[PDB]
RNA sequence: AGCCAGGAUGUUGGCUUAGAAGCAGCCAUCAUUUAAAGAAAGCGUAAUAGCUCACUGGUCGAGUCGGCCUGCGCGGAAGA
C-alpha cells in the first residue's frame, strides 16, 4: 500500500484541489483509465483498485500505476475537543482533478481491458472512462 | 455471413461449372442427414457429380449464365443442384434411387440441351 | 443402435460392455463371443470399435469397423498412451507409410476422397495426440 | 425476488421489462433470476 | 486523402474560442513557411471523425480556405482533458 | 425476428479415471464430406444416450444492429 519512503515535512495544509488535470495522456500502455470527476485517492482506494484489475488480467499483460498518494491527511480521534495541536497522520492520498490517467494497460486484448477497468473502477469514488492511447 | 464480392466469386463459380457440365439436375434438400448426403457425395465424386446446395437469387444470377434459364422457376424451394461433368445422366439416375432409397425430399425439375424436363419424364436421362 | 470399443478379442466385463447394451434388449454373450470370433483378427490390446444395431425384435446386427485413428497411432508408432501435452510434449513418431496403412484401414472406415484425405485425417489425429510424422 | 438497486441479466434468457414504472428482470429458465428494483 | 473546410477567423482570444466550442466548431492555426500565420477554424465533427483515422497525422491534406487550397501536416493537437473532442491543432505548411 | 430443415466422418482426439464418449479435470483443437456443422455454447448420464446453441439452405419481405455525444424524465429514496 503505497505511501512516500520518507518526507521533509510530517504533515501538510489541507489545500485545495482546483484547475485540471496534467498527463491527460497515456504515455505506456495501449490502453488507460482516466478520471472524469475531481477526487482525493487514498492509498487504499488505489491498491484494491489494481488487485481488482491484477485478478482480472490472469497476471498478463502490464499495468502501470500512475498516480501516486503523496500527501498525508490527519484525524484528531473521538472525543477529542478543538486544539491542542494538528491530529495525527492517519492516511495518505493523491490528489485527482479532471483528466489524470489513473492507470495504463498493454499486452492485451482491448474487450478484455474494459472490462478490467470496469472492475477496477469498481472500487473508485471518482467518475471515470476508458481511453486509447493516440498516434499525436 | 457473405460479402457481396463472396457471392460474386460464387456466383462465377457455379456459373464456370455450369459452363462446363454437359446436364444438370434441381432437387429438394431438405430432410436428409448430412450422414446420407456424404453417401451422395460419395456416389458423386465417384460417378464425376459436382454437388451443390447454393442460393436461389444466386442461381437465377448464375444460371442467368445460360443455357440453363428454364430452370429459374425450379429454384423456388431449397435448392440441391447435381452437375455432371464427366457423362451426361449420373446425376438423374443416381438422384431418383436416392430419394426412393429415402423416401424424403422431393428431385422436382431437370435440364438438359437448354430445356426443362419434368418430374416423371426425368426418366429420360 | 449403439456403439462402443472393445478390446480385441474381449468381451463380457461387467463396467465396458454388458449394462450400456444390455439396457437396450441385447443377448450380451452372442455379441460377446461373435465379435471374439470376428475380431479374433485383431491384434491383442487394440479397442477396435462395434457399432450395434438393434431392431424391434432384440435381434440385432453389429458392423464391427477397423480400429480408431488413435489406437493404429499407439501402434504405428510404437507407443502405449499417447501425449497428455499434444503438440506440446510429442510421444512417438510414424513415417507417411504408415499413415497411408492406417489410412488404409480407414479407407475402409473414413468419408475420405482419396488416400490422401484419409491420410490426412489420419494426419489430424496424429497431431491430435501429440505423436509427430516422420 | 432479489429486490434491489442494480438489476441485470443474469443469462441469455432473462428479459428486462417496465411494468407499472418498476424494472424487473424477467427469466423462463431460472425462478432465481426473478428481481424487481428497489 | 483528406480535404477540410474552413473559415478566416475575424476574431481572437479566451472569449472567441469558447464561443466557437459553444458552436460545435473549434480553433485551428496554419503557420511555418515563407508567409504569416494564418487562424482558422472548423467543424468539430468532421475532423473528428477524420482524425479518428492515423494518416491524418502522418500525411499531407488540404484546407479550403475562401476558395483556396494550403497543403499542410499535423503538428500538434490540444484536446480537452476528459472529453471526447478537440481543443486545437497545429498546422505546419506542407 | 419468427417459422420448415440439417447441426456430419476420423472419433469415445490423446491424457486421466472404476467411468470422461464435445460437455470432471489437463493439453492439443487438426483434417475430411461440406450449403453449413466449435475435437463444441448450455441442460443431461455411473459414463452414454437424450435436448437446444454456434453455422448454413428454405419461407418471408424492407429496413435492422449497437455504440458515441448530448436535452428532459424513472428507479436508488425509511421516523416518530
Ligand atoms: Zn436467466
Amino acid at each position: 500500500m503505497l505511501q512516500p519512503k520518507r518526507t521533509k515535512f510530517r504533515k501538510m495544509h489541507k489545500g485545495r484541489n482546483r484547475g485540471l488535470a496534467q498527463g491527460t495522456d497515456v504515455s505506456f500502455g495501449s490502453f488507460g483509465l482516466k478520471a472524469v470527476g475531481r477526487g482525493r485517492l487514498t492509498a487504499r482506494q488505489i491498491e484494491a483498485a489494481r488487485r481488482a484489475m491484477t485478478r482480472a488480467v490472469k497476471r498478463q499483460g502490464k499495468i502501470w500505476i500512475r498516480v501516486f498518494p503523496d500527501k498525508p491527511i490527519t484525524e484528531k480521534p473521538l472525543a477529542v475537543r478543538m486544539g491542542k495541536g494538528k491530529g495525527n497522520v492517519e492516511y495518505w492520498v493523491a490528489l485527482i482533478q479532471p483528466g489524470k490517467v489513473l492507470y495504463e494497460m498493454d499486452g492485451v486484448p482491448e474487450e478484455l481491458a474494459r472490462e478490467a477497468f470496469k472492475l477496477a473502477a469498481a472500487k473508485l469514488p471518482i467518475k471515470t472512462t476508458f481511453v486509447t492511447k493516440t498516434v499525436m | 455471413a457473405l460479402n457481396l464480392q463472396d457471392k460474386q466469386a460464387i456466383v462465377a463459380e457455379v456459373s464456370e461449372v455450369a459452363k462446363g457440365a454437359l446436364s444438370a439436375v434441381v432437387a429438394d434438400s431438405r430432410g436428409v442427414t448430412v450422414d446420407k448426403m456424404t453417401e451422395l457425395r460419395k456416389a458423386g465424386r465417384e460417378a464425376g457429380v459436382y454437388m451443390r446446395v447454393v442460393r436461389n437469387t444466386l442461381l437465377r444470377r448464375a444460371v442467368e449464365g445460360t443455357p440453363f434459364e428454364c430452370l429459374k422457376d425450379a429454384f423456388v424451394g431449397p435448392t440441391l443442384i447435381a452437375y455432371s461433368m464427366e457423362h451426361p445422366g449420373a446425376a438423374a439416375r443416381l438422384f431418383k434411387e436416392f430419394a426412393k432409397a429415402n423416401a424424403k425430399f422431393e428431385v422436382k425439375a431437370a435440364a438438359f440441351e437448354g430445356e426443362l424436363i419434368p418430374a416423371s419424364q426425368i426418366d429420360r436421362l | 443402435y449403439v456403439k462402443l470399443q472393445v478390446a480385441a478379442g474381449m468381451a463380457n466385463p461387467s463396467p465396458p460392455v454388458g449394462p450400456a447394451l444390455g439396457q437396450q434388449g441385447v443377448n450380451i454373450m452372442e455379441f460377446c463371443k461373435a465379435f471374439n470370433a470376428k475380431t479374433d483378427s485383431i491384434e491383442k490390446g487394440l479397442p477396435i470399435p462395434v457399432v450395434i444395431t438393434v431392431y424391434a425384435d432384440r435381434s440385432f446386427t453389429f458392423v464391427t469397423k477397423t480400429p480408431p485413428a488413435a489406437v493404429l497411432l499407439k501402434k504405428a508408432a510404437g507407443i502405449k498412451s499417447g501425449s497428455g501435452k499434444p503438440n506440446k510434449d510429442k510421444v512417438g513418431k510414424i513415417s507417411r507409410a504408415q499413415l497411408q496403412e492406417i489410412a488404409q484401414t480407414k479407407a475402409a472406415d473414413m468419408t475420405g476422397a482419396d488416400i490422401e484425405a484419409m491420410t490426412r485425417s489420419i494426419e489430424g489425429t496424429a497431431r491430435s495426440m501429440g505423436l509427430v510424422v516422420e | 425476488m432479489k429486490v434491489r438497486a442494480s438489476v441485470k441479466k443474469l443469462c441469455r434468457n432473462c428479459k428486462i421489462v417496465k411494468r407499472d414504472g418498476v424494472i424487473r428482470v424477467i427469466c423462463s429458465a431460472e425462478p432465481k433470476h426473478k428481481q424487481r428494483q428497489g | 486523402m483528406f480535404t477540410i473546410n474552413a473559415e478566416v477567423r475575424k476574431e481572437q482570444g479566451k472569449g472567441a474560442s469558447r464561443r466557437l466550442r459553444a458552436a460545435n466548431k473549434f480553433p485551428a492555426i496554419i503557420y511555418g513557411g515563407k508567409e504569416a500565420p494564418l487562424a482558422i477554424e472548423l467543424d468539430h465533427d468532421k475532423v473528428m471523425n477524420m482524425q479518428a483515422k492515423a494518416e491524418f497525422y502522418s500525411e499531407v491534406l488540404t484546407i479550403v480556405v475562401d476558395g483556396k487550397e494550403i497543403k499542410v501536416k499535423a503538428q500538434d493537437v490540444q484536446r480537452h482533458p476528459y472529453k471526447p473532442k478537440l481543443q486545437h491543432i497545429d498546422f505546419v505548411r506542407a
